[PDB]
RNA sequence: UUUGCUCCACACAAUAUAGAUGGAUACGAAUAAGGCGUCCUUGUGGCGUCGCUGAACCAUAGCAGGCUAGCAACGGUGCACUUGGCGGAAAGGCCUUGGGUGCUUGCUGGCGAAUUGCAAUGUCAUUUUGCGUGGGGAUAAAUCAUUUGUAUACGACUUAGA
RNA sequence: CCCUGAAAAUGGAUGGCGCUCAAGCGUGUUACCUAUACUCUACCGUCAGGGUUGAUAUGAUGCCCUGACGAGUAGGCAGGCGUGGAGGUCAGUGACGAAGCCUAGACCGUAAGGUCGGGUCGAACGGCCUCUAGUGCAGAUCUUGGUGGUAGUAGCAAAUA
RNA sequence: GAACUGGCGAUGCGGGAUGAACCGAACGUAGAGUUAAGGUGCCGGAAUACACGCUCAUCAGACACCACAAAAGGUGUUAGU
C-alpha cells in the first residue's frame, strides 16, 4: 500500500554512483563553444 | 472451390402407382464439381419446395460451357446473402469474359467486401447485360468508353536473385 | 494404432501338455502326439487331451 | 577361423546406465528401472535415457557370438578343453581367471595342438 | 558469390533487409551493410517514434544497467533487428553475427568497393506509392543519436570524391567503347557474334 | 589455367528437421546455381565431399574428406537432401561442400 | 638470467582453421523517373539510344601448366627499381612517370607426358608460434619494502627517497 | 475494415524480431515441410494355427513353417539374474597365488548380471542338478559409524594494566 | 450438483510458444516412403508462391479451446437497399 505520508526522495539520483572518482584530477568535460572570430585563448586553467 | 463451372442439374420427385412422370425440375448450379453440384441442388430443391434427396432422383447433369467463352461480356448479377445480422438482397456488376469467371470474381468480392462465406451466398441470376446505358455501376461504365487507353505507372520487376547490382528503376 | 475388437496375445486357456513330471506319463503324452497327428481318428486327440487332465478333471472310474 | 556368420547387429551398443547414477555416487550403474508415480524416465518424456526392452534384442543367429564368430567356453583345465575339440569353428576356449600360470602353460599347448582358439592367451604370461 | 557483399542499405526497409541478412549470415556469407543511416522503416515518424520511447522505457526495475539497452544509432538499431532473427544466444548464432559489419555511411575499405541492392528489401518496390515512410537518420537523431551531421559532412566529401572517381570512369568507359566498336564488323567480330557474342 | 574446378560448390545448411528436433541421419545442401526442385533433379545421385583439415597427418596427408551423395530435393527452392557415410558434424553448419559431377548422366 | 630484446629475409618444425578453390567488378540522385551518347542561343534544353536483370563484364588453352624461333606493332600482363601525387571515417589503400626483366594462347613452327594401373580432397590455402642461420637497430621500468595524508576497513589512492 | 467509446499499479510480450499492394483481414488455387500415425522390409518377443519317428534327428516343453500382434499406474501372473547356508557331482580352481579390493582396458546378455586382462593381496573358493532362507535398498525428520561444504569463518572484546 | 459420450487419472509422441484434459495420433528395435493436426519472411524444416479485394490506427491487426470487451457513435473508407 501507498506511503501514507508523502516525501521528497532523500538525495540526488543524477550524481550516482557515489564511488572514488578515477582520478585526483577531476576531468573537464565540457570546453566553451568555441567562437573562431575571437582571438586564440585557454578556456580554463590549473590552480590549487 | 472456385475453379468453377457451371452445370444444369435436373430432377424430380421419385415416380409413384398414382402420380408417374413428375414436372421435372431444373436448375443451374455455380460449383466445382457434380458433387457438390448435386449437393446444391437438393439444398434449393428442398428449401423451396417438399422433396428431398431421399424421395427424388436426379434425371441429368449436364455441364454447361459459354456460347461465346472469348468475348468480353458485361454481366449483371443478383445475390442474397446473410450477414452477422440479417439478410440482404444485392445487386454487381461484373466484367468478364464468362459466367464462371464472373462467379469466381463475385464469390471473392462478396469475401473481400462483406466476408460473406460460400455458405452464406445464393446467386438468385446471372445475365449479360446486352447493350450500354444498361450498365448502372461506375466501376464497369468507366472501362466502357471510346478509345480506352492508360498506363500502368510503377512497374514492379521479379528478381530472381538476393541481390541486385543496378539499384532497378520503376518504368513502364 | 488399430482398434482391437478383442484382448491380444490371449493363451487358448487349454493344457497343451500334462503338468505332472511323469516321464511315463510323457512317454504316453509322445505316443498319442504321435498317432493324433498322423491319424484322422478323433479317439486318439480326445485320449491325448484327456492325458493332460488334472486329477480332479480324471475322476475315478 | 570360424563359420560364416551374417555380420553381427547389436541393435544397441550403450549401456543402460540406472537414472542418477551420475547424480548420486549411492545411486550405482546397475540398471534399475524406475517405479516412482512421476519418473520421466518411466513415463518416457523425450530427452531422457532409454530404457532395456525385448526389441533391442539381438538376432537369434548372431547372439552370443564374439566378433570373431566364437561363442566363448570356460574352461579351467585341460579335460574341460578337449569338450571343444570336434567344435573349434563355433567355440573358443576361455581360461578360467583363477587358473595357474604353469597350468596355463599346458592348456594353451593342447589348445594349439588341437586348434581351438584361446580368447585370453596372454594371461599371466612370465617375462 | 562474393566472398564479402556490401549492401547499400539506403532505401531498404529495416526489417525485409535483417531477414535477408540474418538468412544469408546463418547459410555463411559475410556481409557489410553501409549507410545504416538512410535505412527506411514503413508507417509515420511520428509512429515510430513512439514505438522507439515504448522501447525506451523498458528497462530492469532494481538496476537499469543490467536491464534491455537502447542503442541509439541507425546502424545498432539495424542490428537489433538482426538479432531476434538470429538465435544469438548459440555458438553458431554467434559466429552467424561475427559474420556481420554494420556502419554509418561508407567508411574504408568500402567506400572504394560496389555496393549491391536487396531488391525484396527495397522500399521503391516494396512500399504502395502513398505510404508514409520513417528515415532512419532521423529517428535515430530524435532518440538520442548524436554524429548525424557529422556523418553527412563526411559522406559529402566521399560524394564528391566519388563523382570525380565516376567522371574518369566515364571517359574511359566511352574510349574503350568507341575502340572496340571502332574494331567491330571485322572478321572476329563477325564469328564472335555467330556465336552469340 | 586459372581455375581447375571440377565440381559444383554448395553450402551444408542444417540437419533434416521438424521445429524442435533435428535428424542428423539427413544433411540439407544448398547448390550454388539451383534454384528450383527441377535443376535440383541434376544433381540427385552425384557424390559430395566435405574437406576439411586437421593437425595430425594420418595416412600421407593433414586433409580429411567426408563422402556422401545427393538423394533427394527439398522443398521448392533448390536446395536438396544428402546422406553422407558418416553423419556431418554440425558444426559445418554454413560451410562448403563439393558436388560432384560423376556418377554423369551426360 | 645458462650471451638478453626487437625488425627484415631465410629454410625447419609444430599450430589449427564457423570453412579459399578465376575476380568483393567503387558515381550520385530519382523511381508518376533515369543512364549513356551527341549538339547548341548552358537549360529543370533539343535529338538519339538503352533497360524488360549479373543469363552481365573481365578473365579463361599450355607437365596445377615443362623445353623454343620469328612476324606486323610497341601492345598485354606479372616481379623488383623508380618519379611524383591523392587518400585520416577505421586513412594502411588508390593513381601515375621512366627504364630493367620474365611470360605472352595474336599467328605459324619443333619435343615431352603413360604404370596414380577404371574413382578415392589425392594434398597447391590461410593463421599463430618456437628453435636455428645472417643483416639492421635500441641499451628500461614496475612492484614489494621504506615514506606522506589532499586517501583510506583491508586492498586501493595520493606523495617522497641514489 | 478502421477510429471513438477503451483507466492500475516492477519493464514486456500476435512466442520474439519485425511486418503496411503485409509477414494484417476475407476468399480461392497449387507446391512444399514434418509425428512413436499409415504402407513395405529386416530383427526381438508374445499369442495362435500347423509340419516333423517303417535306418531319420542330441532320441521332440527339439527343429521348423505360416499369420497376426506389442501404450500402461494400482494390481495379477510368468520366465530369469544375484546372495548366506545344505545334499550330490565336476577324482573342479588354488601359496607356480583362493577370496576381497582398484581399473574413462576387453568380451557376452534387452536387462538383472556374467566372463577376461592388468594392479594390489595371502588361504581358501567356484560351475552344474537340487534343498533351504534372517536372500537384493536411495529415501523411512530410518539405526550405528565415518566424512564434507559452510570455514581457516563466527568466536577467544565483562572483572581499569 | 446431475445426464450421455469421449478423455485425463494410468500416456509418451507431432501441433496449440508455454500447459493433465484441446487438435492429430496412441508407443517393441531400426531403415525407406507418405501423411495428420499445424505450418512455409527470419528465429525454424517448408513458396518474401500465385490470384481477387479490404484496411493506415498520435492505444492497427495478426487463428479454435485461450488467455476478454459492450451499449452507443464517425461526410474515415468500401460495397449495397
Amino acid at each position: 500500500s501507498h506511503r501514507k505520508y508523502e516525501a521528497p526522495r532523500h538525495g540526488h539520483l543524477g550524481f550516482l554512483p557515489r564511488k572514488r572518482a578515477a582520478s585526483i584530477r577531476a576531468r573537464v568535460k565540457a570546453f566553451p563553444k568555441d567562437d573562431r572570430s575571437k582571438p586564440v585563448a585557454l578556456t580554463s586553467f590549473l590552480g590549487y | 472451390m472456385a475453379h468453377f463451372k457451371e452445370y444444369q442439374v435436373i430432377g424430380r420427385r421419385l415416380p409413384t402407382e398414382s402420380v408417374p412422370e413428375p414436372k421435372l425440375f431444373r436448375m443451374r448450379i455455380f460449383a466445382s464439381n457434380e458433387v457438390i453440384a448435386k449437393s446444391r441442388y437438393w439444398y434449393f430443391l428442398q428449401k423451396l419446395h417438399k422433396v428431398k434427396k431421399a424421395s427424388g432422383e436426379i434425371v441429368s447433369i449436364n455441364q454447361i460451357n459459354e456460347a461465346h467463352p472469348t468475348k468480353v461480356k458485361n454481366f449483371g448479377v443478383w445475390v442474397r446473402y446473410d450477414s452477422r445480422s440479417g439478410t440482404h438482397n444485392m445487386y454487381k456488376e461484373i466484367r468478364d469474359v464468362s459466367r464462371v469467371a464472373a462467379v469466381e470474381t463475385l464469390y471473392q468480392d462478396m469475401a473481400a467486401r462483406h466476408r460473406a462465406r460460400f455458405r452464406s451466398i445464393h446467386i438468385l441470376k446471372v445475365a449479360e447485360i446486352e447493350k450500354t446505358a444498361d450498365v448502372k455501376r461506375q466501376y464497369v461504365k468507366q472501362f466502357l468508353t471510346k478509345d480506352l487507353k492508360f498506363p500502368l505507372p510503377h512497374r514492379v520487376q521479379k528478381s530472381t536473385k538476393t541481390f541486385s547490382y543496378k539499384r532497378p528503376s520503376t518504368f513502364y | 494404432g488399430i482398434d482391437h475388437t478383442s484382448k491380444q496375445h490371449k493363451r487358448s486357456g487349454h493344457r497343451t501338455a500334462p503338468k505332472s513330471d511323469n516321464v511315463y506319463l510323457k512317454l504316453l503324452v509322445k505316443l498319442y502326439t504321435f498317432l493324433a497327428r498322423r491319424t484322422d481318428a478323433p479317439f486318439n486327440k480326445v485320449v491325448l487331451k484327456a492325458l493332460f487332465l488334472s486329477k480332479i478333471n480324471r475322476p475315478p472310474v | 577361423a570360424s563359420l560364416p556368420h551374417p555380420k553381427i547387429v547389436k541393435k544397441h551398443t550403450k549401456k543402460f546406465k540406472r537414472h542418477h547414477s551420475d547424480r548420486y555416487h549411492r545411486v550405482a550403474e546397475n540398471w534399475r528401472k524406475q517405479k516412482g508415480i512421476d519418473s520421466v524416465v518411466r513415463r518416457r518424456f523425450r530427452g531422457n535415457i532409454s530404457q532395456p526392452k525385448i526389441g533391442y534384442g539381438s538376432n537369434k543367429k548372431t547372439k552370443f557370438l564374439s566378433p570373431s564368430g566364437h561363442k566363448t567356453f570356460l574352461v579351467a583345465n585341460v579335460k574341460d578343453l578337449e569338450t571343444l575339440t570336434m567344435h573349434t569353428k563355433t567355440y573358443a576356449a576361455e581360461i578360467a581367471h583363477n587358473i595357474s600360470a604353469k597350468n596355463r602353460v599346458v592348456i594353451l599347448a593342447r589348445a594349439k595342438a588341437l586348434g581351438i582358439k584361446v580368447t585370453n592367451p596372454k594371461g599371466r604370461l612370465a617375462l | 558469390v562474393e566472398p564479402v557483399v556490401v549492401i547499400d542499405g539506403k532505401g531498404h526497409l529495416v526489417g525485409r533487409l535483417a531477414s535477408v541478412v540474418a538468412k544469408q549470415l546463418l547459410n555463411g556469407q559475410k556481409i557489410v551493410v553501409v549507410r545504416a543511416e538512410e535505412l527506411n522503416i514503413s508507417g509515420e515518424f511520428f509512429r515510430n517514434k513512439l514505438k522507439y520511447h515504448d522501447f525506451l522505457r523498458k528497462a530492469t526495475a532494481f538496476n537499469k544497467t543490467r536491464g534491455p539497452f537502447h542503442f541509439r544509432a541507425p546502424s545498432r538499431i539495424f542490428y537489433k533487428a538482426l538479432r531476434g532473427m538470429v538465435s544469438h544466444k548459440t555458438a553458431r548464432g554467434k559466429a552467424a553475427l561475427e559474420r556481420l559489419k554494420v556502419f554509418e555511411g561508407i567508411p574504408p575499405p568500402y567506400d572504394k568497393k560496389k555496393r549491391v541492392v536487396v531488391p525484396q528489401a527495397l522500399r521503391v518496390l516494396r512500399l504502395k506509392p502513398g505510404r508514409k515512410y520513417t528515415t532512419l537518420g532521423k529517428l535515430s537523431t530524435s532518440v538520442g543519436w548524436k554524429y548525424e551531421d557529422v556523418v553527412a559532412k563526411l559522406e559529402a566529401k566521399r560524394k564528391v570524391s566519388s563523382a570525380e572517381y565516376y567522371a574518369k570512369k566515364r571517359a574511359f568507359t566511352k574510349k574503350v567503347a568507341s575502340a572496340n566498336a571502332t574494331a567491330a564488323e571485322s572478321d572476329v567480330a563477325k564469328q564472335l557474334a555467330a556465336l552469340g557474342y | 589455367a586459372e581455375s581447375h574446378r571440377l565440381y559444383v560448390k554448395g553450402k551444408h545448411l542444417s540437419y533434416q528437421r521438424s521445429k524442435r528436433v533435428n535428424n542428423p541421419n539427413v544433411s540439407l545442401i544448398k547448390i550454388e546455381g539451383v534454384a528450383t526442385p527441377q535443376d535440383a533433379q541434376f544433381y540427385l545421385g552425384k557424390r559430395i565431399a566435405y574437406v576439411y583439415r586437421a593437425s595430425k597427418e594420418v595416412r600421407g596427408s593433414k586433409i580429411r574428406v567426408m563422402w556422401g551423395k545427393v538423394t533427394r530435393t527439398h522443398g521448392n527452392s533448390g536446395v536438396v537432401r544428402a546422406t553422407f557415410r558418416n553423419n556431418l558434424p554440425a558444426k559445418t553448419f554454413g560451410a562448403s561442400v563439393r558436388i560432384f559431377l560423376y556418377p554423369s548422366n551426360i
